[PDB]
């Protein structure tokens, strides 16, 4: 079971499964030996939510079951939009 | 190209909203013009009378966000075997995080104030490009053209 | 049933999933593979409560209703440092900025 580390601008280290991080085409280009990525522009309150999106996407993609809404707090929406645009996810 | 075929053969369907959105069912008329039908509140179902070979798509009634029906874009009523109605299961797609973010921002900011946001110019255009049934029908016909 | 978690210690957050029927000890084996610390040098928590290795995640309150992919449940982690275990400390995420006037 392989994992990668995504580090936020404020130093928070997020360890997610490799398969999940490969959701972001941006991350896939740099990885798919190397398993550590620094995001000097993405704070932890945003990067933590990106990691939640990866789990959500892997879980619910091609699912027959009812898919729940992905929640986004108004306060993080603008920063999350910018991160998602860079990450291509 | 994308239009209902005038079969005149009745087909009963269950529109089942398995999404948290208010659903706007849209029927593509004989000329390919989208025709809106009565909305469905979240988690509700309606037994409806349609026809074989007719085309339907489903949207969020308030924002026009794209929804899936039986895990795909379009639903075509078929032949009722043993009088069983056809199930049209409407669900949320797994939106990209970018599109989901655009949906949340558009819901909080009036279109007049998009240009007042502290974001790059490209994201202003992405925000202004509201989900549109006609634009999606153009995209869908273009995609069916790539298939020789 | 699957449960979705965030195992947190200081400024480290592990995103992982497990079964409701899986144990607290099995979750320590996951942390061992990532942070290279054996289960006997780890303590796991649910809020300020120490969790027993033999207890299932469901018994510890980690359920499919509360540990969702889009909103995972938090499990606290404290390592052993020389003779004693350190205090459970989880660094909070950054504070979002004030909502702009056009969003209020
Ligand atoms: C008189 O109108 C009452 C409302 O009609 C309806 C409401 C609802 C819905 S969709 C969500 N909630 C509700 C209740 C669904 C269906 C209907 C009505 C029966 N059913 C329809 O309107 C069906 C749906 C679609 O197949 C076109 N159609 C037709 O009847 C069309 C037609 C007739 C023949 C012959 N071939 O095509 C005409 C509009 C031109």
């Amino acid at each position: 079971m392989m994992y990668v580390k995504l580090i936020s601008s404020d130093g928070h280290e997020f360890i997610v499964k490799r398969e999940h991080a490969l959701t972001s085409g941006t991350i896939k280009a740099m990885l798919s030996e190397t398993n550590e990525v620094n995001f000097r522009e993405i704070p932890s309150h945003v990067l933590s939510k990106v990691c939640m999106y990866f789990t959500y996407k892997v879980r619910y993609t091609n699912s027959s079951t009812e898919i729940p809404e992905f929640p986004i707090a108004p306060e993080i929406a603008l920063e999350l939009l910018m991160a998602a645009n860079f990450l291509d996810c | 190209v994308l239009r209902s075929v005038n079969s005149r053969e009745p087909s009963q369907v269950i529109f089942c909203n398995r999404s948290p959105r208010v659903v706007l069912p849209v029927w593509l008329n004989f000329d390919g013009e989208p025709q809106p039908y009565p909305t469905l509140p979240p988690g509700t179902g309606r037994r409806i009378h349609s026809y074989r070979g007719h085309l339907w798509l489903f949207r969020d009634a308030g924002t026009h966000d794209g929804l899936l029906v039986n895990q795909t874009e379009l639903f075509v009523p078929s032949l009722n075997v043993d009088g069983q109605p056809i199930f049209a299961n409407i669900t949320l797609p797994v939106y990209t995080l970018k599109e989901r973010c655009l949906q949340v921002v558009r819901s909080l900011v009036k279109p007049e104030n998009y240009r007042r946001l502290d974001i790059v110019r490209s994201l202003y255009e992405d925000l202004e490009d509201h989900p549109n049934v006609q634009k999606d029908l153009e995209r869908l016909t273009q995609e069916r053209i790539a298939h020789q | 049933m699957d449960v979705f978690l965030m195992i947190r210690r200081h400024k480290t957050t592990i995103f992982t999933d497990a079964k409701e029927s899986s144990t607290v000890f099995e979750l320590k084996r996951i942390v061992e593979g990532i942070l290279k610390r054996p289960p006997d040098e780890q303590r796991l928590y649910k809020d300020d409560q120490l969790l027993d290795d033999g207890k299932t995640l469901g018994e510890c309150g980690f359920t499919s209703q509360t540990a969702r992919p889009q909103a995972p449940a938090t499990v606290g982690l404290a390592f052993r440092a020389d003779d004693t275990f350190e205090a459970l400390c989880i660094e909070p995420f950054s504070s979002p900025p004030e909502l702009p006037d056009v969003m209020k």
